[PDB]
Order: structure tokens, then C-alpha cells, then sequence
């Protein structure tokens, strides 16, 4: 999971 | 006469018990068994068989801490051949020599759990009551009764009896699939999964009622969402399963990896569903860098008939455990009905973001949630997109409606309001309307930063933030903020520019707006004074000034002029002392009018810290  | 039965054992038929119920895995050891589904139990008696004429025996069961009737879980109930159907029963339905197979059922709605049952046997004028054991009580996606019940067999195999399955990731264009152990129905699971739910805030609020509450996968579900995040007493704050987190617990994707183990294992039919977002020098992506957006996000889907709600929403609903949120109905998700219990803003920002621009009022695609909605087909090792259940088509009339029943008007753009100069310090504003009857709490970024005539952007300049920025029905704001010459001075490219931005974000739908704004520093004016009269004849005097516009002294000013027609030598002028700040420095110089008509004087201004200063006159 990555932030945008 | 006759003399009182004593049992000598309860067989818990295991075996036939665990097939029917779809419970074998969970049936090893001890008896679990389906709500709303006749089960069975057989007594071996120790001497003389049961006789129906002679003895009476009922049986009662109890659940949890403080049961009771009225709460439902406390039960009585005779052993007799009338069946009233929907309630606990008991019934004969085999004797043989020494033994008596019994038929039982719960009522479809009975809440879940363990529970003690005993038996009272009763021969007139004399009674024994006692122990015959325990029994585990699910839901029962089989049952046509119950709220969890599944009208498709292959469905309630993926969805409650299948021990593994992926949980989607990566990426909406390279979607990832890690395989998953649920392990739902491994030693031990079930047990902690009743402990979870024993040691739930609200069961320690109210034993006896949050014990009956476990009559409904609505509570049941919300309950589960809030319990796998350690607020603390969770379970959650690599691995390809389940059960090892479970484990050591008694002693992203994971949360809804958890809450589906135990969903499952409880009877409720549940899903991992995975959302894909996407973006595409950008403000937006600047703030990005507690309501974060990721490349993708995880929850689950359960489905349960909603008796609490009006009617048409039964079916998939959302349950969100990242760090009590749902379950909401995904069709009121999809229809933008936000009013929906539980908590449907949450999950609907979390498959739409509505992003606007006013770059001077236009649709801004730079930023993209709610793609590619996954989850695994049934009974197949592929990928379901189920992005249809959650949103409209875009574009559509019926995306347009429930865009506007989740809304129930606001607007932004850069205001200056006087004359913006080189070395003076001036407030930009980002005007802010809303002609909505509506009230608003936005975040507010305001900043701006230098930038080249090619479009490059320099260093930040100016930043302003608010948490929380409050915007009245029918209102509006200018939020100043301060560009100061000492912060902008060093870091000017080739140009006056300045690029003011601003964003406001409304968390709650999930609305962004974003305003934009160059800003040109004008340089001094050049003052160019004509002294004299215009004569055809000759002779004429010039004055040019410049009153020096920064906050601190020029050094090395030197005027330039000329102009064919006026002087015929063009004449360099260097001053001797510096400039101070505000201070008007003037300079004349002598011309001989050429010929008749227009002529036009050209100056250009000097300096160390002031270059290329131009300004011009027209003449006669």
C-alpha cells in the first residue's frame, strides 16, 4: 500500500 | 410405580450433526451447528427406555453471562411431537431399545453463540434436572429465514465454507492478486473469534444485551469492523494468512483480510473488495505528501437482509476495518443516499472524489478514485470487477441524481485587489464562495511560489494552511496571505511572476478545489517630463525619474536615452551616490527637436539591484  | 430415567449418555451425533450444518471442519470435538435447521442429539438411558405416557422431560438452554427470556437468550421447551415452527423445539423422532433420538431447532433469529443445554426429566411426584452439554450456534446462510441466507449454493461455498482466496492489490493498471488463508474453520478459530466478540466495548457495557444483540449480522458485522483495529483491546495496529495473527492475538489489506476470517467463520457470507485510485507539479499531490488516499484500498462486503432500514436494501454491505465503520448498504453507497446507516459518507469517499478547477471552472482528471473495484469470482481462481455495484456509469443521468442526493454551488478564485510592485509586500486572497444552503468545513492550502516564463517553478514564497476553514450558508471569504518582498526577492526568476495556488478540500464527499493564479511584480514606472515647448525650431529638455520601489537603496544607477528625431546622440548617465528606498532619483538631459512631426523618447534604468527598466514618451 502507497500514499498518491 | 415407574421409577425416574437416569441417563447414561448424550450422543452429539457429530458427525451427521457437522455434514447437515455445514459445520464438519468445526465438529471434531464439539457440537456446532446452524441456526433456523433441525439438529440432533441421542439419549442412551441407563435401564427403562423414555415412555411418553409415563415421562415429561424439557429441556433449557442458556447463553452468555446474564441470559434471559425476554432478551432470548435464555430458552425452555418441552419434548412433544407438536412442532411449532420459527421456535426452540424438542421432538422423538427415533426409539429404539436403550436409546432416544431427539430433534431440536432454534429459531432462525436465536442469537449466536455457545450454549449450555440441560434437561429436565420429570416422572410425576419426582424430577431430576442436569447438564447434557454444550453446543456452538451460527449463522445459517441455508436457512430461507435467516437474514444471512444465500439463495445460491455455489455463493455459500465461496463465501462462508471456502478457507482461502486473493485479496487484489498493485496497482488499477497492473492489479496484483496475493493468495490468502482465511483458515476460518483451523483449531481454535472459532473460540477466538467468541472471544473477540465477548471482550467488544459493548459487551462490557451491557453483557446481557450485547450477548442478545448477536442475534443480527447487522450488529454482529459493525461490531467485528471496530474490533480488529486496536483502538486498545483490537486485534491489529509478509504473512499469506489468517490464523497466525489470531493466534497470537488471544495470547493494509490485512484488516479486511482479518475481519473476513472471522465474518466467515461466524456464518456471515463475506468478501475481500479492493478499490484502485490513480493520479496523474500538481497542488492536490503536494498535500498528499488522518484521510490519506493510497494506490488502492481494502474492505469487506457481507450480506444480510436489513430489517432496520426501509426496504430494497438486503444484500452486500460495506464493512470498513482500516483505522466502527459500517456496515452501509453498497447500493445507498451507489445511489448517494448518505443519510444510510452506517456511516455510508465514509465509505462513498472512499470510491469518489469530486475535483474541479478554476485555472484562469473545469473538470480537473488528474486525480481518479474508485477504479477497478475487485474481488474474487466463485468457484473460480479469477478476478470479479464489481466497480458497477458501487458507482453509476460517468456520465450518466442516473450518476448525475445521486450526485446531487449526496450533495443536496461553492467557488474559488485568486483575488489581489490594488496595484502588485516590485519590492513591496502585498496580501493575495483566495476568495471563497458558497451560494449553497449548505455548511461546509474545508482544509484550506494557500501558497505560491515563483515562477518562469517558461512555466518552471521556483521556490515557495508564501504558505498559508487551515486545518479547518468554516463556510456559512450563502457566504463568502477573501483568506489573505502575506507575499513579502524579503521572502520573494532572493528566489525571482527571469521574470516578475509569481504563481499563486490554493485547495480547498471538503473531507466528507470528498470535494476538491483548486484555483490558480500568476501574479506579474510591475517594475517602477519611468517618469519622462518634457520641458519647454515643441518647437519645429530647436532646442528642448528632457527630465526622467524613478522613485525607487524596494525597501532597500539602489547601488549603480545609470539612465540610458535616446531617440532619432530628438537627440542625436544617444547620453549615459551615471549617478554618483545610491538610491535609498523610496527615494526618486532625476536626471536631465538636452535635445535638439529634429524635423515636424511625432517623436518618441526611449529610456532604459540600471541598477545592481533593479535591471532593465524601460519607459518612453511621445513628443510634439
Amino acid at each position: 500500500a502507497v500514499p498518491l | 410405580h415407574a421409577e425416574e430415567l437416569v441417563l447414561e449418555r448424550c450422543d452429539l451425533e457429530l458427525e451427521t450433526n457437522g455434514r447437515d450444518h455445514h459445520t464438519a471442519d468445526l465438529c471434531r470435538e464439539k457440537l456446532v451447528v446452524r441456526r433456523g435447521q433441525p439438529f440432533w442429539l441421542t439419549l442412551h438411558f441407563e435401564g427403562r427406555n423414555y415412555e411418553a405416557s409415563v415421562d415429561s422431560l424439557t429441556f433449557s438452554v442458556v447463553t452468555g453471562p446474564a441470559p434471559s427470556q425476554e432478551a432470548g437468550t435464555k430458552a425452555r421447551f418441552p419434548l412433544r411431537d407438536a412442532v411449532e415452527e420459527g421456535d426452540w423445539t424438542a421432538t422423538v423422532v427415533d426409539q429404539q431399545d436403550c436409546t432416544l433420538s431427539l430433534q431440536l431447532t432454534t429459531p432462525a433469529n436465536a442469537p449466536i453463540g455457545l450454549y449450555r443445554l440441560s434437561l429436565e426429566a420429570s416422572t410425576g411426584y419426582q424430577g431430576s434436572s442436569f447438564v447434557l452439554g454444550h453446543f456452538i450456534l451460527l449463522f445459517n446462510a441455508w436457512c430461507p429465514a435467516d437474514a444471512v441466507y444465500l439463495d445460491s449454493e455455489e455463493e455459500r461455498q465461496e463465501y462462508v465454507l471456502t478457507q482461502q482466496g486473493f485479496i487484489y492489490q498493485g496497482s488499477a493498471k497492473f492489479i496484483k492478486n496475493i493468495p490468502w488463508n482465511f483458515g476460518q474453520f483451523e483449531d481454535g478459530i472459532l473460540d477466538i473469534c467468541l472471544i473477540l466478540l465477548d471482550v467488544n466495548p459493548k459487551f462490557l457495557k451491557n453483557a446481557g444485551r450485547d450477548c442478545s444483540r448477536r442475534s443480527s449480522p447487522v450488529y454482529v458485522g459493525r461490531v467485528v469492523s471496530g474490533m480488529v483495529n486496536c483502538n486498545d483491546q483490537g486485534v491489529l495496529l509478509s504473512w499469506i494468512g489468517s490464523v497466525d495473527i489470531l493466534r497470537r492475538w488471544k495470547n493494509c489489506w490485512v484488516f479486511a483480510a482479518v475481519a473476513c476470517t472471522v465474518l466467515r467463520c461466524l456464518g456471515i457470507p463475506t468478501r475481500v473488495v479492493t478499490n484502485y485510485n490513480s493520479a496523474h507539479s500538481n497542488l492536490l499531490i503536494e498535500y498528499f505528501r488522518s484521510e490519506m488516499i493510497w494506490n488502492f484500498h481494502c474492505w469487506v462486503e457481507s450480506w444480510m437482509t436489513r430489517p432496520d432500514l426501509q426496504p430494497g436494501y438486503e444484500g452486500w454491505q460495506a464493512l470498513d476495518p482500516t483505522p466502527c465503520c459500517g456496515p452501509v448498504p453498497v447500493r445507498a453507497i451507489k445511489e448517494g443516499d448518505l443519510s444510510t446507516k452506517y456511516d455510508a459518507p465514509f465509505v462513498f469517499a472512499e470510491v469518489n472524489a469530486d475535483v474541479v478547477d478554476w485555472i484562469q471552472k473545469s473538470i480537473n482528471r488528474s486525480l481518479i478514485v474508485g477504479l477497478k473495484i475487485s474481488t474474487k469470482s466463485v468457484g473460480r481462481d479469477e478476478r470479479e470487477d464489481i466497480t458497477h455495484t458501487y458507482k453509476y456509469p460517468e456520465g450518466s443521468s442516473e450518476e448525475r441524481e445521486a450526485f446531487t442526493r449526496a450533495n443536496h454551488g461553492m467557488a474559488m478564485r485568486i483575488r489581489v485587489g490594488q496595484s502588485m510592485n516590485m519590492g513591496s509586500d502585498f496580501d493575495v486572497f483566495a476568495h471563497i464562495t458558497n451560494n449553497t444552503a449548505e455548511e461546509y468545513v474545508c482544509r484550506l492550502l494557500l501558497c505560491a511560489r515563483t515562477v518562469s516564463y517558461n512555466g518552471i517553478l521556483g521556490p515557495e514564497c508564501g504558505t498559508k494552511y487551515l486545518l479547518n476553514l468554516n463556510l456559512e450558508p450563502f457566504s463568502e471569504k477573501s483568506v489573505p496571505l502575506c507575499i513579502l518582498y524579503e521572502k520573494y526577492r532572493d528566489c525571482l526568476t527571469e521574470s516578475n511572476l509569481i504563481k499563486v495556488r490554493a485547495l480547498l478540500v471538503e473531507p466528507v464527499i470528498n470535494s476538491y478545489l483548486l484555483a490558480e493564479r500568476d501574479l506579474y511584480l510591475e517594475n517602477p514606472e519611468i517618469k519622462i517630463r518634457i520641458l519647454g515647448e515643441p518647437k519645429q525650431k530647436r532646442k528642448l529638455v528632457a527630465e526622467v525619474s524613478l522613485q525607487n520601489p524596494l525597501p532597500v537603496a539602489l547601488e549603480g544607477c545609470t539612465f540610458t536615452v535616446e531617440g532619432a528625431g530628438l537627440t542625436e546622440e544617444q547620453k549615459t548617465v551615471e549617478i554618483p551616490d545610491p538610491v535609498e528606498a523610496g527615494e526618486e532619483v532625476k536626471v536631465r538631459m538636452d535635445l535638439l527637436p529634429l524635423h515636424m512631426g511625432l517623436h518618441k523618447l526611449v529610456v532604459n534604468f540600471e541598477s545592481d539591484k533593479l535591471k532593465a527598466v524601460k519607459g518612453f514618451r511621445n513628443v510634439i
